[PDB]
């Protein structure tokens, strides 16, 4: 709690749905947004801050609250848009040999600034005396270790709590989330959304030699003709859907009522039957 | 509020799909809990946290949390699966909203017993007691989920294993006092301002978490139920 | 609510070995059970804080091992003339007051802190029911603005209970008895630290005790110094 | 040093976007290097000046093996603001936007800086970005936009052993890195691999907002480019989508002589106010 990591993670496909099956978590509360809509929001960088507290101290981790740990080791203002994901770790962090490794900084002068890490080890000086280093009646160790033991009950066990602080500064967002895909359909007028490029057409196979850096592709006068497959390298062709003018041939409403229908721009295989120019 | 089919149907051999629709304030921020109750006997936990299942529940049940609604799946149902299915979720407004029940009918070891019912004079009431036998009452929470005869279930109050903060429902707030003691496994619930609309069973529900189900939004559940008494004030 | 024996007088100083049952757990986290010797008149004095390592005092009271689910403080062989009340502290859960126990009469016979830092109070003689009375414990020694202090009151017959807890600079937690009607306000950071009554509800008649250290999360603090209390004597 | 200047020929026409085009003429409007311009002739035979980065520069390098390596792009080159220290180490490229100010001097072992602050990006690019009388020319077009620090590059193995000067021939640049880090950059600092234990000379141009008509090959590459404001012939070749102008007279854009001075003449000042007599008296009022 006095020395917590501040890993600045970015440039990844943060799939929050996977976190629901990695480890048997016991807390998945998120204050900012919903996890269903979180997978569709881009972010710049996530601040991963992890620490270990007891079971009765998990409630103190809130956007604004007082306590022995909420204002002395880690404080969250009223703007935390992440989560408070946490889980019990009483399976490998509790042995009967003396757990004098952790601490919680029982002694302090005042409330620390939220989202701040104070890595200090000086002797706590309770005023009215210059303590150049002494331990008696005026200046004591401001750190005190826990008493985690395996033969205990829930509530005073080591609980690993990790928060994911989100921020959106004046910089383009890097991490957005997981993106899915669908099966490719060839020789059929369907819709396509290849990397934002939306439209409809018949995805066919072409023989164009695209450049290794080019992704999209246009025509002589402002019309997309072929793009690059977002998957493995494949050269396709985007031709518009089936369209044409319909003309009806009628010999006149004086002898009969039989008419002929002519579809323009079709090879009789895309709608007796005759194929003309 | 949770939307659930009142009385669905189904045929043997194939599978059905029971759904539970809810807003993002209760389901979108927490986990749905599925409970199964046979007609006549005490209820029992079926699916908790929508991902894991108890040791007694076989692999014949499965649930998902796709979106803001829960979906139940029973691959290969039979006559033994003819029971009532209730959906439960903890809302962010310090309350526990329950479902209505799904009549999925197809026509082809620690005891948690409690007592303290009986008909009493309207206006006033008596205390509600409960007991157990060596189940580590300090490291477990207790819930009050009463069930009216023929009607559904609803959450009344909650007590944490630590014994500190407690929460009540929207109708039983103020006139109810729940607390524990340093004695053996027990639970005392005092009722006040009796309005005669309390004909239920008041199940002494056992849980597995330690704190109140407001900070632990992924481990909160409900263990095996207990045989409750039938209190009928009837004014 | 804890479990303590009403009285203990048989076999004086040979098989007394008083304790405090009613825990049914492993004392929560940090196993620190303190024992206070509440003597009539002056303020009580600390006897032992942990299960061992007794502080500077009488050496005939030690071996406070936690037998089963209670701390059995070995008091046999101490003396044969004492008139006081022993109280134990437990239930160290987060935000849980009333850590003291009931009055245990440990009189083996029945019939037969002063200049350390400071000891001052307000002297609330004939307190009018209501209003706002301030009680201070100005200490010219230890800092009255950096150490963790608390307020514990006791009434005739009834035992002690946690009434107020105040941390270094940013915590003003109140007990469950007042439930909000009590507002703690710190005085100047270099003069003293006083309290506030805030329209008492006729239950604040008990005498107050301003301790320089915590009760349940008690730390060594060099020495445990208390202060004599004053009678409220409400006229509601 | 008295930095000389050379005549920059047709070189530095990069691809504005990634769009396949075959045998067409696309008239683009973006930041490009004006043809027949002046580019400084800083020789690295010691030299390390500070160059102003207004909207984009055209960096070149005619190093032999490892003479010119690294870039010290930044705004103030101080510890308060961030900077850029993209260097070319052993078969790798380290790209960090950390705010490492300096240690003693931009020279290079990581002897360029010695400090420790908070960083924002650690995109370590694994693929590196970099015959007797066969030198190697490496040009780099640095262009910064509101949310992307785009960097172009192209390696051309020149053959002619003439005195050090820009060769004759069109050569586009291919984008390789698209760092989306957003930071204002206004100063350019260069450095060379000292390694003490006419070599080379880098050319640094300046981009300007102009119009260029691009000719794409049947394969999908640009064969040449023609400016639009360089001579009376270029405007005719830009107003018509054809590099082969027929014989005749063509009407180009219109010209307008902009004014220089501006006079504001008002009527004469008269009919003054009696305030001069009001504020000057003996008995005013009660």
């Amino acid at each position: 709690v006095y020395a917590w990591n501040r890993k600045r993670i970015s440039n990844c496909v943060a799939d929050y749905s996977v976190l629901y099956n990695l480890a048997p978590f016991f807390t998945f509360k998120c204050y900012g947004v919903s996890p269903t809509k979180l997978n569709d929001l881009c972010f710049t960088n996530v601040y991963a801050d992890s620490f270990v507290i007891r079971g009765d101290e998990v409630r103190q981790i809130a956007p604004g609250q007082t306590g022995n740990i909420a204002d002395y080791n880690y404080k969250l203002p009223d703007d935390f848009t992440g989560c408070v994901i946490a889980w019990n770790s009483n399976k490998l962090d509790s042995k009967v040999s003396g757990n004098y490794n952790y601490l919680y900084r029982l002694f302090r002068k005042s409330n620390l600034k939220p989202f701040e890490r104070d890595i200090s080890t000086e002797i706590y000086q309770a005023g009215n005396k210059p303590c150049n280093g002494v331990a008696g009646f005026n200046c004591y160790f401001p750190l005190r270790s826990y008493s985690f033991r395996p033969t205990y009950g829930v509530g005073h066990q080591p609980y690993r709590v990790v928060v994911l602080s989100f921020e959106l500064l004046h910089a383009p967002a890097t991490v957005c989330g997981p993106k899915k895909s669908t099966n490719l359909v060839k020789n059929k007028c369907v819709n396509f959304n290849f990397n934002g490029l939306k439209g409809t057409g018949v995805l066919t196979e072409s023989n164009k030699k695209f450049l290794p850096f080019q992704q999209f592709g246009r025509d002589i006068a402002d019309t997309t003709d072929a793009v690059r497959d977002p998957q493995t390298l494949e050269i396709l062709d985007i031709t518009p859907c089936s369209f044409g003018g319909v003309s009806v041939i009628t010999p006149g409403t004086n002898t009969s009522n039989q008419v002929a229908v002519l579809y323009q721009g079709v090879n009789c295989t895309e709608v007796n039957v005759f194929q003309t120019r | 509020v949770l939307t659930q089919p009142p009385s669905a149907s189904g045929t043997p051999g194939q599978r059905v799909t029971i759904s539970c629709s809810g807003s993002s304030s209760n389901i979108g921020s927490n986990t749905v809990n599925w409970y199964q109750q046979l007609p006549g006997t005490a209820p029992k936990l079926l699916i908790y946290s929508n991902n894991q299942r108890p040791s007694g529940v076989p692999d014949r049940f499965s649930g998902s949390k796709s979106g803001t609604s829960a979906s139940l799946a029973i691959s290969g149902l039979q006559s033994e699966d003819e029971a009532d299915y209730y959906c439960a979720a903890w809302d962010d407004s310090l309350n526990w909203v329950f479902g209505g029940g799904t009549k999925l009918t197809v026509l082809g070891e620690v005891q948690l017993v409690e007592s303290g019912g009986g008909v009493v004079q309207p206006g006033g009431s008596l205390r509600l007691s409960c007991a157990a036998s060596g189940f580590r009452f300090d490291d477990h929470a207790m819930h009050w989920v009463r069930q009216a005869p023929g009607k559904g279930l609803e959450w009344v109050s909650v007590i944490s294993g630590d014994g500190g903060s407690t929460y009540y429902a929207d109708s039983v707030k103020g006139r109810f006092s729940i607390s524990r003691d340093d004695s053996k496994n027990s639970l005392y619930l005092q009722m006040n301002s009796l309005r005669t609309e309390d004909t239920a069973l008041y199940y002494c529900a056992k849980d597995r978490s330690y704190g109140p189900p407001d900070v632990f939004n992924y481990e909160y559940g409900m263990d095996v139920w207990g045989q409750g008494t039938t209190v009928t004030v009837s004014s | 609510v804890l479990t303590q024996p009403p009285s203990a007088s048989g076999s004086p100083g040979q098989s007394v070995t008083i304790s405090c049952t009613g825990t049914s757990s492993d004392f929560g986290g940090y196993n620190s059970v303190s024992w206070y010797q509440q003597h009539p008149g002056k303020a009580p004095k600390l006897m032992i804080y942990e299960v061992s390592k007794r502080p500077s005092g009488v050496p005939d009271r030690f071996s406070g091992s936690k037998s089963g689910n209670t701390a059995s403080l070995t008091v046999s062989g101490l003396q044969a003339e004492d008139e006081a009340d022993y109280y134990c502290s437990s239930y160290a859960g987060s935000n849980n007051f009333d850590v003291f126990g009931t009055g245990t009469k440990v009189t083996v016979l029945g019939g037969g802190g002063g200049s350390e830092v400071q000891l001052v109070e307000s002297g609330g003689g004939l307190i009018q029911p209501g209003g706002s009375l301030r009680l201070s414990c100005a200490a010219s020694g230890f800092t009255v603005s950096s150490n963790y202090m608390s307020w514990v009151r006791q009434a005739p017959g009834k035992g002690l209970e946690w009434v107020s807890v105040i941390y270094s600079g940013g915590s003003t937690y109140y007990a469950d008895s007042v439930k909000g009607r009590f507002t703690i306000s710190r005085d100047n950071s270099e003069n003293t630290l006083y309290l506030q009554m805030n329209s008492l509800r006729a239950e604040d008649t008990a005498v107050y005790y301003c301790a320089r250290g915590e009760i349940q999360p008690y730390y060594y603090y060099g020495m445990d110094v208390w202060g004599q209390g004053t009678t409220v004597t409400v006229s509601s | 040093l008295p930095p000389a200047y050379t005549n920059s020929f047709t070189r530095g026409v990069y691809y504005p976007d990634k769009v396949f085009r075959s045998s067409v003429l696309h008239s683009t409007q973006d930041l490009f290097l004006p043809f027949f311009s002046n580019v400084t002739w800083f020789h690295v035979i010691f030299d390390n000046p500070v160059l102003p980065f207004n909207d984009g520069v055209y960096f070149a390098s005619i190093e032999k093996s490892n003479i010119i390596r690294g870039w010290i792009f930044g705004t103030t080159l101080d510890s308060k603001t961030q900077s850029l220290l993209i260097v070319n180490n052993a078969t790798n490229v380290v790209i960090k936007v950390c705010e490492f100010q300096f240690c003693n001097d931009p020279f290079l072992e990581f002897r360029v800086y010695s400090s420790a602050n908070n960083c924002t990006f650690e995109y370590v690019s694994q693929p590196f970005l970099m015959q007797g009388n066969f030198k190697n020319l490496r040009e780099f077009v640095f262009k910064n936009i509101d949310g992307y620090f785009k960097i172009y590059s192209k390696h051309t193995p020149i053959i002619v052993r003439e005195p050090e000067d820009l060769p004759q021939g069109f050569s586009a640049l291919e984008p390789l890195v698209d760092l989306p880090i957003g930071i204002n950059i206004t100063r350019f600092q260069t450095l060379l691999a000292l390694h003490r234990s006419g070599a080379a000379a880098y050319y640094v141009g300046y981009l300007q907002p102009r119009t260029f008509l691009l000719k794409y090959n049947e394969n999908g590459t640009i064969t040449d480019a023609v400016d639009c404001a360089l001579d009376p012939l270029s405007e005719t070749k830009c107003t018509l989508k054809s590099f082969t102008v027929e014989k005749g007279i063509y009407q180009t854009s219109n010209f307008r002589v902009q004014p220089t001075e501006s006079i504001v003449r008002f009527p004469n000042i008269t009919n003054l106010c009696p305030f001069d007599e009001v504020f000057n008296a003996t008995r005013f009022a009660s």
